[PDB]
């Protein structure tokens, strides 16, 4: 499961609105609004994937 | 001969190298005159850590 | 501050007996990068130091 160039095929949910359910499944890629400002588009300052 | 009493020698310590805490209340004044007679003011202090 | 020290003799200043309002610090977009290595940046307002 490892490569010299880095097996970036594996990801994890760094940000979510709250704690998850038991056995919860989500493949959401929606950008998390980490900053107090509303976030539109797909990127921006303090807008974290 | 002068009826004056003011702080002149800060002969308490030599080095204050690595300080962490300071507490300063608002400036005021206290009587440093050499009051005579029986002891009128009674100050009771309790310290515990 | 009008003038900062340099990396050869980085100046160190103490923070004590204050309320560290990180809200204005984080919400200020004038900063370029902001990375906390030990704890979550958003929760510094809760865990007391
Ligand atoms: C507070 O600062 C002093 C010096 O600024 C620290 O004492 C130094 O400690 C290092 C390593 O422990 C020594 O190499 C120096 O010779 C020490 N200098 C002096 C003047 O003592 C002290 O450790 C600091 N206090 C804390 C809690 O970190
Ligand atoms: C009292 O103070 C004055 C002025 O500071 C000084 O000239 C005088 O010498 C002092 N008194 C004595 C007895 O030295």
């Amino acid at each position: 499961d490892s490569k010299v160039g880095g097996n970036y095929n594996y990801l994890y949910r760094l940000f979510r609105k709250s704690n998850l359910k038991p056995f919860e499944r989500d493949i959401s890629t929606e950008i998390y609004q980490a900053g107090s400002t509303p976030c539109n588009g797909v990127k921006g300052f303090n807008c974290y994937f | 001969n002068n009826k004056s009493w003011m702080e002149s020698e800060f002969r308490v310590y030599s080095s204050a190298n690595n300080c962490t805490f300071e507490y300063v209340s608002q400036p005021f004044l206290m009587d440093l005159e050499g009051k005579q007679g029986n002891f009128k003011n009674l100050r009771e202090f309790v310290f515990k850590n | 501050a009008t003038k900062f020290a340099s990396v050869y003799a980085w100046n160190r200043k103490r923070i004590s007996n204050c309320v560290a309002d990180y809200s204005v610090l984080y919400n200020s977009a004038s900063f370029s990068t902001f990375k906390c290595y030990g704890v979550s940046p958003t929760k510094l307002n809760d865990l007391c130091f």
